[PDB]
RNA sequence: CCCGGCGAGGGGAGUGAAAAAGAACCUGAAACCGUGUACGUACAAGCAGUGGGAGCACGCUUAGGCGUGUGACUGCGUACC
RNA sequence: UGUAACGGGGCUAAACCAUGCACCGAAGCUGCGGCAGCGACGCUUAUGCGUUGUUGGGUAGGGGAGCGUUCUGUAAGCCUGCGAAGGUGUGCUGUGAGGCAUGCUGGAGGUAUCAGAAGUGCGAAUGCUGACAUAAGUAACGAUAAAGCGGGUGAAAAGCCC
């Protein structure tokens, strides 16, 4: 219920799951403070989508705040911008600017 | 003219994947390793049929020997007595009788001993 | 193929396959190994074989009763309605017509009909004689066909 | 007797030999040429 | 020094198992402000052990 | 009680009312089959062992149905010898039900 | 259909044997047979249907010939020079319980099932045990 | 209309037969990467399969027992050209 | 390199030379069911309706019979918005390449039977193009001339301004 998505972000598909896996099944109140006190960049990106989901649940479905719980969350891979990194002896190294699609689902229960 | 081979190849590879369902690693995900696995499975079963026959034969023989030794006779002596009494019961049914109906096996060993000695 | 006859890379040293021309069929946007050329598929049939085939076709049409003979078949005006009604009263919908003399009115009437075709005795064809459900032939065309075949 | 009911004779229309189009057809990778010989090369054939 | 056979997703996951994250065990609450801050650190307003420093 | 008979080179032990799978018999789908080549009958401590068959042991069965067995795939392959072969098989079977057993 | 053995419904009994005056090669074979369950009609290759066997007076085992001085027991620790060598009398004097175990483990199949079978041998070095609660039955070789 | 940097992006409303047709836009497979459910796995050695096969979960059960998925254990078995 | 010249356990026979009776032991032989070829014989052929005997490991290679795709004629025919082609699953079936039915997505073409022509079937050629993994969240983040602090804007500043 009341999904929230962030697509074509600027991050990796492996560095966001590390902070995404520690809020599975948790309440929104704990999930927000954990994200605030987490020292990773992905914490801000996850907190933004969590706040968007909470606001959408409160404004569209009339749900409460204390009853919410993060029942589902997953991040999938996205398009990878291809760039070249200069290397010695006239070589080239294809570097891939990773992206991510973060999805959060918060249910009333 | 200009025949494309997309759907035919896709179906031919999906059939191989369906046959290779339940394998570990690339054997159940790609076609290059799956084909080497499904072929290796037919070759294994073509021999494992006879292997199953032999294994069941030697398991029935082992059970018959165990029951005969429990009753007080050897497997070779029991078989020789059965052949001298000219019965035609086989190893599978003999083992099943030894497992379930033990007094029937006792009667069989008595019949074998009577004809042997 | 429009291109250049130059090796993309030297024979050895590089850790890739051998390249001698970019127009190779193995590569992309290259040539064709056995590219086709404009050819004539017209076969050869003996005159006697063709005549025998025509005789067999006519004899089988006679046995199948899909060939009929009328002494006079013509239309008084170059209009399709008259021909359509004439075929309707004779119960013909998919029919070929053979005439000794080409009739302009009949040809104009049959031009706009898909399952109707008017032909001279000289311009007959076995494919049409087989395909058309019914065939109509006048005496002035039967005699010409007999003289052509015999 | 129609175009959908017409067939040729028997033994006249032979299929044809295809080389390098399978393993079960009998004409496998080699295609009736052998193994590494002058007779088994593209354009490799002795004259008369 | 390079690999000779491609590793597997199972081995990759086994290696990454220890690369997980540990969350905060618990938070601290100020006596008078009632906020939630880290242990032995100050709040976002300037409170620490009830006193004001900013 | 149970009895032991043979039909098709193999031997089968069966009790009253049970269904048995056998080889393809030239019988209909509702007829009755009599087996007289019985080998043993046991009915609770009264056993009778034939030499090689019993004097009057008879098994009466009803041919419930016919059919074909489960599909079997046969693969032959020679390593680096350019030889592989595929085959399929389905064994015909006849399912019967043991209507009666008599000594 | 062929009958098979279920580990949950199978039953196992307790037997006690004294290894006094008998030979290793003619006792360990019987122990392996009764551990693998080849003496029962319910024998199955993949199920441990054997019986729990207790061995008493393992130091009194009798061996013929000059094996008491020529019967070596080689093993390797794992290091380059980690090779050790003992004899029958030294094994009896130091670890007498590890003279029946080696034979029975060698005779039993190698694998998890073989280790499970070996786990049932309560080999002691005296003429008394502490498994009287299981109500064992005396057995002759 | 709301979250969000007066953003990116997305959730609602609306048009449209269709919005997992929203401009990265018809159909959208495979390699690859993810979430959820069932089973197995921390005393166990090897082309990772095959034959036998306990147990577990689900849905029909004419309760019989079968099917699907998992596969403790066991015999055999050192990929393709 | 570590027992290491019975496979191992172990064996005073469970070793060897002599006698006999049993058993295990293969895709070898016998029993049941099924498929195909050659040849004999009466099928007055339906070219197959019963017999009977026999054969059927196979590289290079030869011969024979077939499956699948595009297009063309049959076809201004047939199916199809009451859901086509294609995609993804299930069941059934044939010795086989395959075929049939259908659930869902898909949203407009497809094509029976009989014949004809091929750019007609891919796992390899350090094959070509595009995409995505692995090593891996590892090295590295580019002269060891050096930075620290206080204010300002901003959602956020060690890197922007004073
Ligand atoms: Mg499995
Ligand atoms: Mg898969
Ligand atoms: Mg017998
Ligand atoms: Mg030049
Ligand atoms: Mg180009
Ligand atoms: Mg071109
Ligand atoms: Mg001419
Ligand atoms: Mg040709
Ligand atoms: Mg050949
Ligand atoms: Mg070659
Ligand atoms: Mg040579
Ligand atoms: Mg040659
Ligand atoms: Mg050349
Ligand atoms: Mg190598
Ligand atoms: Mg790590
Ligand atoms: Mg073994
Ligand atoms: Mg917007
Ligand atoms: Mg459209
Ligand atoms: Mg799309
Ligand atoms: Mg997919
Ligand atoms: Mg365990
Ligand atoms: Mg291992
Ligand atoms: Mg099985
Ligand atoms: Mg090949
Ligand atoms: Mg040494
Ligand atoms: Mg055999
Ligand atoms: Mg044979
Ligand atoms: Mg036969
Ligand atoms: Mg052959
Ligand atoms: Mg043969
Ligand atoms: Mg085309
Ligand atoms: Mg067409
Ligand atoms: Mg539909
Ligand atoms: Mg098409
Ligand atoms: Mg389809
Ligand atoms: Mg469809
Ligand atoms: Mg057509
Ligand atoms: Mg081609
Ligand atoms: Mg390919
Ligand atoms: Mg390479
Ligand atoms: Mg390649
Ligand atoms: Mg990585
Ligand atoms: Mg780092
Ligand atoms: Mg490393
Ligand atoms: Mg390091
Ligand atoms: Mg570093
Ligand atoms: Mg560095
Ligand atoms: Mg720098
Ligand atoms: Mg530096
Ligand atoms: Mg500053
Ligand atoms: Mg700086």
């Amino acid at each position: 219920e009341t999904i929230a998505k962030h697509r074509h972000a600027r991050s990796s598909a492996q560095k966001v799951r590390l902070v995404a896996d520690l809020i599975r099944g948790k309440k929104v109140s704990q999930a927000l403070d954990i994200l605030t006190y987490t020292n990773k960049k992905a914490a801000v990106l996850v907190k933004k989508v969590l706040e968007s989901a909470i606001a959408n649940a409160e404004h569209n479905d009339g749900a409460d705040i204390d009853d919410l719980k993060v029942t589902k969350i997953f991040v999938d891979e996205g398009p990878s911008m291809k760039r070249i990194m200069p290397r010695a002896k006239g070589r080239a190294d294809r570097i891939l600017k990773r992206t991510s699609h973060i999805t959060v689902v918060v249910s009333d229960r | 003219a200009r025949v494309k081979r997309g759907v035919i190849a896709r179906a031919r590879h999906k059939k191989i994947l369906k046959q290779a369902k339940g394998y570990y690693g690339a054997r159940s995900r790609v076609y290059r390793v799956a084909f080497q696995a499904v072929i290796k499975a037919g070759q294994y079963a073509y021999r494992d049929r006879r292997q199953r026959k032999r294994q069941f034969r030697q398991l029935w023989i082992a059970r018959i020997n165990a029951a005969a030794r429990q009753n007080g006779i050897s497997y070779s002596k029991f078989i020789n007595g059965l052949k001298k009494a000219s019965v035609e019961i086989d190893r599978k049914i003999l083992a099943d009788i030894a497992v379930f109906d033990k007094v029937a096996f006792t009667a069989l060993v008595e019949k074998a001993k009577a004809a042997l000695a | 193929v429009t291109g250049s006859g130059k090796k993309p890379w030297r024979q050895k040293g590089t850790g890739r396959a051998r390249s001698g021309s970019i127009k190779s069929p193995i590569w992309r946007s290259g040539g064709v190994t056995f590219a086709a050329r404009p050819q004539d598929h017209s076969q050869k049939v003996n005159k006697k074989m063709y005549r025998g085939a025509l005789k067999s076709i006519l004899s089988e049409l006679v046995r199948q009763d899909r060939l009929i003979v009328v002494e006079k078949f013509s239309v008084e005006a170059p209009k399709t309605k008259l021909l359509a009604q004439k075929l309707k009263d004779m119960a013909l919908e998919d029919v070929l017509i053979i005439t000794g003399e080409l009739d302009e009115n009949l040809f104009l009437a049959a031009r706009n009909l898909h399952k109707v075709d008017v032909r001279d005795a000289t311009g007959i064809d076995p494919v049409s004689l087989i395909a058309f459900d019914k065939v109509v032939m006048t005496a002035d065309a039967v005699k010409q066909v007999e003289e052509m075949l015999a | 007797m129609r175009l959908n009911t017409l067939s040729p004779a028997e033994g006249s229309k032979k299929a044809g030999k295809r080389l390098g189009r399978g393993i079960g057809s009998g004409l496998g990778k080699t295609g009736g040429r052998g193994h590494k010989g002058q007779k088994s090369r593209s354009g490799g054939g002795v004259r008369r | 020094a390079v690999q000779q056979n491609k590793p597997t997703r199972s081995k990759r996951g086994m290696r990454r198992s220890h690369d997980a994250l540990t969350a905060v065990t618990s938070l601290s609450v100020d006596k008078t402000s009632g906020e939630k801050h880290l242990r032995h650190h100050i709040t976002a307003d300037g409170y620490y052990r009830g006193r004001k420093v900013i | 009680m149970y009895a032991v008979f043979q039909s098709g080179g193999k031997q089968h032990r069966v009790s009253e009312g049970q269904t048995v799978r056998l080889e393809k018999l030239d019988i209909a789908t509702g007829e009755t089959v009599e087996f007289a080549e019985v080998l043993m009958i046991a009915n609770g401590e009264e056993v009778k062992i034939g030499v090689p068959f019993v004097d009057g042991g008879v098994i009466k069965a009803e041919v419930v149905a016919h059919g074909r067995g489960e599909k079997v795939k046969i693969v032959k392959f020679r390593r680096r010898k350019h030889y592989r072969k595929q085959q399929g098989h389905r064994q015909w079977f006849t399912d019967v039900k043991i209507t009666g057993i008599s000594a | 259909k062929t009958f098979t053995a279920k580990p949950e419904t199978v039953k196992r009994d307790w037997y006690v044997v004294d290894a006094t005056g008998k030979t290793l090669g003619r006792l360990a074979t019987e122990l392996a047979r009764r551990l693998r369950g080849k003496h029962k009609a319910e024998y199955t290759p993949h199920v441990d249907t054997g019986d729990y066997i207790i061995v008493l007076n393992a130091d009194k085992v009798a061996v013929t010939g000059n094996k008491r001085t020529d019967k070596v027991y080689y093993h390797h620790t794992g290091h380059i020079g980690g090779i050790k060598q003992a004899t029958f009398e030294e094994m009896i004097a130091r670890r007498p319980e590890r003279v029946i175990e080696i034979a029975v483990k060698g005779m039993l199949p190698k694998g998890p099932l073989g280790r499970a079978m070996f786990r049932k041998l309560k080999v002691y070095a005296g003429n008394e045990h502490n498994h009287a609660a299981q109500q064992p039955q005396v057995l002759d070789i």
